[PDB]
RNA sequence: GGGAGCAAACCGGAUUAGAUACCCGGGUAGUCCACGCCCUAAACGAUGCGCGCUAGGUCUCUGGGUCUCCUGGGGGCCGAAGCU
RNA sequence: GCCGCGGUAAUACGGAGGGCGCGAGCGUUACCCGGAUUCACUGGGCGUAAAGGGCGUGUAGGCGGCCUGGGGCGUCCCAUGUGAAAGACCACGGCUCAACCGUGGGGGAGCGUGGGAUACGCUCAGGCUAGACGGUGGGAGAGGGUGGUGGAAUUCCCGGAGUAGCG
């Protein structure tokens, strides 16, 4: 039944990236698209697209990876090293603007739902607003 | 000129004996055997040889490895037919990583070499004589190929790489470009430039070792006639 | 209620310094039926339940296919990534 | 203090010479926090280390797929009241310095009142079919209960034959 779509979405990404999967799908939801829209914009993915499997809406996510390297294990470094759900369904998390985090010293990002759509650490901070901390990405 | 030759008897190989990472490089599984896409191989030999050629015309040496039985002799030739080094017999341990020390076997081979019809055999008992003759024998047996190179190669060419996994390690630890001819059998992951095709039929083996050195010589100057292949094709 | 076989306890013979054992000859509950209690366990995969996701190879039980095979459910072995 | 030291050559006991620390103090004992991510929200775990409930069924509770609006409780933002003094924090001075001591500044989570936002959560209303249940048609099975029945063998009794041992 999936208790949280989001946390699985992120995971599927975390999971697809690990094997260097060209793309990977994930069942669709307007709120997810909103997320993924920031993931691409912030340069974590090439992007995505609405697709169809047996009539059912998915989102093919096109993943971005590092360049190939030398030495043993040539496996390219990642664009998404680590992606982790924050406000889970049991333990929800909220923050006013003054309380927002600076992810990885700012190299990474914190995403978050607010009354004004899904924003980021800088955006929201700048807008002057807060809301449910969703997840952290780097 | 390229796939027309290969479509003779030189494409597809293993059957469910395989490795899933060889995915992009495949066309169909007809006959329960995995048949590799040559149209993709075309585009590969291209980019492969771009590097090989580059290395050739800059006078940068290449070590050939082929221990497997249905491909040994085919190596001894091409390599000497380009004054470059090989390994026909057992892929010894630390040839590259402990080169330092394997190298000091050649600084014994040439020490025995300066004695094969010479005034010192006068001396030394018959014990040492046949013994040292029998030493040089195998000494020679393994380090005929490995010898021509007296300092780490800029790259390595290989047949079945899963069959010479030891080698691929040594090199790759030293950042030595790995290039090789591998198939379904083996994984593309850890080869820097790959010739994806049949690693068993002398047919497909030879054809690839042929046009290999040919391009070594053409980038060096003055291509000659082809060398032995139809030893006994049945 | 039943009781052939087996068998704690129990008794005989052995062995042994000793032999309340190990081996041998017997042997009572019990083992079985019904009905009612008892509620424990190396009750062990020593691995709570449901879901989604992340290479494949090999043999096996059971179903479905316009059945060299493809698909679904279950039981083992070897193992990608990863974890330890 | 913990690991430990002393059995005839002890840097660990006792004295001595020297040396390290701190200094009108220096040590001990007690107790609080710390180190202890050793009750773990931040920040731990349970195959074999201590840790999966013997297994089901379900009550309260916790949690909740996709889509559209109504509300705006959670949630966020804005203003404003409150958030005493002393303290702490920053400046600046008064004691010769300091400890003390004054002046001024800067704010405080909370909670009260107003305005606002609607993404997430909640709530009302509607819709969908991927979750879940139902329908038809088939299949494998030492799943359970009751009733009935077969043969192999052990044991005992009755009959026959047979003899010096069996075990």
């Amino acid at each position: 039944m999936l208790t949280d779509p989001i946390a699985d979405m992120l995971t599927r990404i975390r999971n697809a990236t690990r094997v260097y999967k060209e793309s990977t799908d994930v069942p669709a939801s307007r709120f997810k698209e909103e997320i993924l829209r920031i993931l691409a914009r912030e340069g974590f993915i090439k992007g995505y697209e609405r697709v169809d499997v047996d009539g059912k809406p998915y989102l093919r996510v096109y993943l971005k990876y590092g360049p190939r390297r030398q030495g043993p294990d040539p496996r390219p470094e990642q664009v998404i090293h680590h992606i982790r759900r924050i406000s889970k369904p049991g333990r929800r998390v909220y923050v006013g603007v003054k309380e927002i985090p600076r992810v990885r010293r700012g190299l990474g990002i914190a995403i978050l739902s607010t009354s004004k759509g899904v924003l980021t650490d800088r955006e929201a901070r700048k807008l002057g607003v807060g809301g449910e901390l969703i997840c952290e990405v780097w | 000129v390229k796939e027309l030759l290969e479509a003779g008897v030189h494409f597809g190989h293993e059957r469910k004996r395989w490795n899933p990472k060889f995915a992009r490089y495949i066309y169909a599984e007809r006959n329960g055997i995995h048949i590799i896409d040559l149209q993709k191989t075309m585009e590969e030999l291209e980019r492969t040889f771009r590097f090989i050629e580059d290395l050739a015309m800059r006078g940068g040496t290449i070590l050939f490895v082929g221990t497997k039985k249905q491909a040994q002799d085919i190596v001894r030739m091409e390599a000497e037919r380009a004054g470059m080094p090989y390994v026909n017999q057992r892929w010894l341990g630390g040839m590259l990583t402990n080169f330092k020390t394997i190298s000091q076997r050649v600084h014994r081979l040439e020490e025995l070499e300066a004695l094969f019809a010479s005034p010192e055999i006068e001396e030394r008992p018959k014990k040492e004589q046949v013994r040292l003759k029998h030493e040089l024998e195998r000494l020679q047996k393994y380090l005929s190929g490995f010898r021509l190179l007296k300092r780490l190669p800029d790259a390595i060419f290989v047949v079945d790489p899963t069959k010479e996994a030891i080698a691929v390690r040594e090199a790759r630890k030293l950042f030595i470009p790995v290039i090789a001819l591998a198939d379904t059998d083996s994984d593309p992951d850890l080869v820097d430039y790959i010739i994806p095709g049949n690693d068993d039929a002398i047919r497909s083996i030879q054809l690839i070792l042929s046009r290999a050195v040919d391009l070594i010589i053409q980038a060096r100057g003055g291509v000659v006639e082809p060398s032995p292949s139809y030893a006994l094709v049945q």
